RNA sequence: GCAAGCGUUAAUCGGAAUUACUGGGCGUAAAGGGAGCGUAGGUGGCUCGAUAAGUCAGAUGUGAAAUCCCCGGGCUUAACCUGG
RNA sequence: GGGGCAACCCUGAUCCAGCCAUGCCGCGUGUGUGAAGAAGGCCUUUUGGUUGUAAAGCACUUUAAGCAGUGAAGAAGACUCCG
RNA sequence: AAACUGAAGAGUUUGAUCAUGGCUCAGAUUGAACGCU
């Protein structure tokens, strides 16, 4: 039960003395759909081969995430390089509000309700990496309680 | 920009002036064609684009573009002028409404008739 | 009635005093208070208080064009 | 010069935690001690003791905690800086990380947590966010 | 003088009246000193067509406001009902 | 307004049956299309984007329920206003419409026939707590719980109603609706649940589409 | 795709975190004043008291009606009206 | 609301009516069944595809518009007679 | 009891890249005008 999504397709040029050379680079996000999500980048002369390389990279770059029933535990703000991504939990039935690059990774994660915003650069790769870092940074109330040496009820 | 600096001076948004001053914040405006001629587009394009120098009731002497294939405009013809720049025509910032007052609609227009003032064929 | 306490900036005017009132106003957008001082003119019948004294005044019917306040009491004297 | 004391204590704690220091010491004041006591009661630091030194001085020493290699204090930020004071009502206190953090509030009943102040129906100066 | 009068709101061909205490000079739809009741010409039997505040009406009568005839009749009907 | 053009082409564009035509025979045999998209081109390259998918889902729901975009937008706004899931509320409203409920009851074989039948005032709807039946010519009336539906005395012996009833019996009767054939009487005791409603329809896409 | 409407044009906000208080920057992309001094003004160490102005909490009056929002009611539904 | 004891008079305020798709809301322009997939148009590898259940045929239904009737409610009880 | 529900980006400077930075579009809106109807 693995779900693969292709975030974007891009074409890049490499210049040798004789003439220009064209190569294709692809970004894919693949995940279990419940707790584990990965992003991968592949480069190939042929589009599908780049897609496959991206999938292979994403599978090894899987990380674990923790979620409350279908939404994010708490608001998450993350910066990867220039770009800034902001995520806010939403009530059930709200849906996923995101601009494509965020939407792909969130849908791989399986979050059903979320609100997202982007600041500064809108580059898809940076947005994906910042979102992934925010998901990694997120922690649960029980983990916080263990961190602070207090019971879950004591801390709100 | 510290808090005291913002309080003392503050933030200021300069206001964009309108790209169609001759309309004077109006949807259309009536004028009289003081000249009907043709002109050359910018570097990438080449054509004989049909333009009219028109004096509007707002008092400006502005140049407008005649869209469509063929027109009946000439000297001392009353026309209606709307906004809309022609990208490759410098100094042309308005369009002539076809079929409004005296500018006849395109004769054999069929697809985009309402954009050129052509009646529905029966 | 309304009572305001302030320093008396000027006592030169005959049977009159000018009092400065300090108040704090929150800036709407920025939300940071700014000190604001407004001069208010009050009527002193015996000219009891010299310049620099701290005085309390209350609203009253206009005695003169620019004065609607009276010197009920004087609390502290400049050294 | 040093125009802030609570911010200095907060940044001292933050730098010590980033440097993986076992304990951080600073000049002591009653307000600093109260904030440290609140941190201890919230479980962000192990302990905080004031040692009375000479010349009517005192040293506040705070023993820091580390959980699974990482710092217990994920983030600690000053809110009511001297240049811009922030005072909030009972129903306006900001929540830190959906409540999983703490917003230190100096109220008329002492320096206490945002959730405790909400329970008490009280407000005050929102001094810092610690999570 | 102060006259208690109906004020015409509602929609066209669907009159709804608001009993209001207002100066005689001021218009029907203009400023009113106080609002005491609502009157609905066309209403279901279950619905309450007429609602009024007896204490405020008695207070205004003692004060000396002169109620309008239509409002007086509505008050009589409410009192008997 | 109501669509006046071919019913099948809509279902072919969507790629799955919309229920526009009563299932007297199998849908596949009846039309022998909808394997490929309509028009000359049929199968095409440059696969559609996610926004296109959301648009397709909204067009599916509107086409199934015979509801224009303006009414659909009003319904979505009301769903967002109401408490709970917006897609669930919107689906509940689309079920609540009178034409749909009569079609589920089986008085009308198809939703369009039901809409026309209701607009013609053959169907009478009694609101809860009302002892007198009232004729209604608006098929878009929302139904409160416990509402009762009757056929007018003129319309009791309609041939199309009788032919529609047995097709409805073959299709099945929903649990929430209670239908008495002999008296031609239908009661809307409860609104349909989301679990009861078809799983294949996706509510979330419609919510995504309206969020810009 | 909309549908007794549909487009164009004109205007306002949004997207624009593109005047950034929420919520931006200043080595090289625009941006540190040539440097110091200092006026008004801004901010400001530790301990024990008085004061309660700012701050917080509660009481009262007021903050007209409509409009916004919530729950009910009436128009065959809706707009609309309407009590709280 | 103005005047009058009242009868009653004035009231372009007000309540309505005519015009405008100018905005919002609602509804209709039909509903089922219908194949060698009729004819024609278009594309085509010239023979297939598409228009397309779309149509014709066939069986119904009359909201709205038009005709014939019927008919609330907006009215508060004036004045007059009697206690 | 309820009033406490809400946040998307894209095209464009380069052989190609990232940033920065402007310009343009996707929405709602209106006492609205003009064109077909």
């Amino acid at each position: 039960g693995l779900v693969e999504r292709l975030v974007t397709v891009d074409r890049v040029a490499k210049v040798v003395k004789g003439g220009r050379i064209f190569s294709f680079t692809a970004l894919t996000v693949v995940g279990d759909g419940n707790g584990r999500v990965g992003f991968g980048r592949g480069k190939a002369r042929e589009v599908p081969a780049a897609i496959q390389k991206a999938l292979e990279a994403a599978k090894r770059n899987m990380i674990t995430v923790e979620l409350n029933d279908a939404t994010l535990h708490h608001p998450i703000k993350a910066r990867h390089g220039a770009s800034k991504v902001y995520m806010q939990p939403a009530s059930e039935g709200t849906g996923v509000i995101a601009g494509g690059a965020m939407r792909a990774v969130l849908e791989v994660a399986g979050v059903k309700d979320v609100l997202t915003k982007c600041y500064g650069s809108t580059n898809t790769a940076n947005v994906v990496r910042a979102t992934f870092n925010g998901l990694r940074d997120m922690s649960t109330p029980e983990k916080m309680a263990a961190k602070r040496g207090k019971s879950v009820d004591e801390i709100l | 920009a510290t808090t005291n600096q913002l309080i003392r001076k503050g933030r200021k948004t300069i206001k964009e002036k309108s790209k169609v001053p001759a309309l004077q914040a109006c949807p259309q405006r009536r004028g009289v064609c003081t000249r009907v001629y043709t002109t050359t587009p910018k570097k990438p394009n080449s054509a004989m684009r049909k333009v009219c120098r028109v004096r509007l009731t707002s008092g400006y002497e502005v140049s407008s573009y005649i869209g469509g294939e063929g027109h009946n405009l000439q000297e001392h013809s009353v026309v209606l002028i709307r906004g809309g720049r022609v990208k490759d025509l410098p100094g042309v910032r308005y369009h002539t409404v076809r079929g409004a007052l005296d500018c006849a609609g395109v004769k054999d227009r069929k697809q985009g008739r309402s954009k050129y003032g052509a009646k529905k064929p029966k | 009635a309304s009572v305001l306490t302030g320093r008396v900036v000027s006592d030169k005017m005959d049977k009159s005093i000018t009092v400065l009132i300090e108040r704090l106003v929150r800036h709407p957008l920025y939300g940071k208070q700014l000190r604001r001082s407004t001069k208010i003119k009050a009527h002193d019948e015996n000219n009891v208080c010299q310049q620099g004294d701290l005085v309390r005044i209350k609203e009253t019917r206009p005695i003169s064009k620019t004065k609607a306040w009276t010197l009920v009491d004087v609390v502290e004297k400049v050294e | 010069s040093m125009q802030d004391t609570v911010g200095d204590m907060l940044t001292r704690i933050r730098n010590a935690q980033m440097a993986n220091k076992v304990s951080v010491a600073m000049p002591s004041s009653k307000l600093r001690k109260s904030i440290a006591d609140l941190l201890v009661s919230e479980g962000y630091v192990a302990s905080a003791v004031v040692n009375a030194e000479e010349n009517n001085k005192a040293t506040l020493s705070i023993e820091l905690k580390y959980f699974e290699g990482k710092a217990v204090i994920e983030t600690i930020q000053r809110f009511s800086r001297p240049g811009l004071r922030q005072h909030r009502g009972k129903d306006a206190i900001p929540t830190v990380k959906q409540g999983m953090g703490v917003a230190i509030v100096s109220t008329s009943q002492g320096i206490m947590s945002d959730r405790a102040a909400r329970a008490a129906g009280i407000g005050g100066e929102v001094v810092a966010f610690v999570a | 003088m102060v006259v208690i009068r109906l004020a015409r709101g509602g929609a066209k061909k669907r009159p709804f009246y608001q009993v209001v205490v207002a100066d005689q000079r001021r218009a029907r739809d203009g400023r009113y000193i106080e609002n005491i009741g609502f009157f609905n010409p066309l209403a279901k039997e279950s619905e309450e067509a007429v609602r009024l505040n007896m204490e405020a009406y008695h207070a205004w009568i003692a004060k000396g406001a002169q109620p309008s005839d239509r409002v007086a009749s509505l008050v009589r009907a409410y009192n008997k009902a | 307004a109501r669509y006046i053009g071919p019913k099948l082409k809509l279902s072919r564009r969507e790629g799955t049956d919309l229920g526009l035509k009563s299932g007297v025979k199998p849908y596949d045999v009846k039309t022998k299309k909808a394997a490929r998209p309509p028009g000359q081109h049929g199968v095409s390259r440059n696969k559609t984007s996610e926004y296109a998918l959301q648009l397709r889902e909204k067009q599916k729901v509107k086409r199934i329920y015979g509801v224009l975009e303006r009414q659909f937008a009003n319904y979505y706004k009301e769903a967002a206003r109401k408490r709970g899931a917006t897609g669930e509320n919107l689906l509940a409203m689309l079920e609540s419409r009178l034409d749909n409920v009569v079609y589920r009851m089986g008085f009308g074989s198809t939703r369009a026939e039901a809409r026309q039948l209701v607009s013609h005032r053959t169907v009478m709807v009694k609101k809860a707590g009302r002892d007198e039946f009232v004729r209604v010519n608006i098929p878009s009336i929302q139904l409160q719980d416990g509402d009762v539906i009757a056929i007018q005395e003129k319309s009791r012996e309609q041939l199309r109603i009788k032919n529609a009833i047995e097709l409805a019996t073959q299709r099945g009767i929903p649990e929430w609706l209670d239908v008495d054939h002999s008296k031609l009487q239908g009661t809307f005791k409860k609104a349909p649940d989301r679990i009861d409603l078809p799983a294949e329809i996706n509510e979330s896409l419609i919510v995504e589409l309206y969020s810009k």
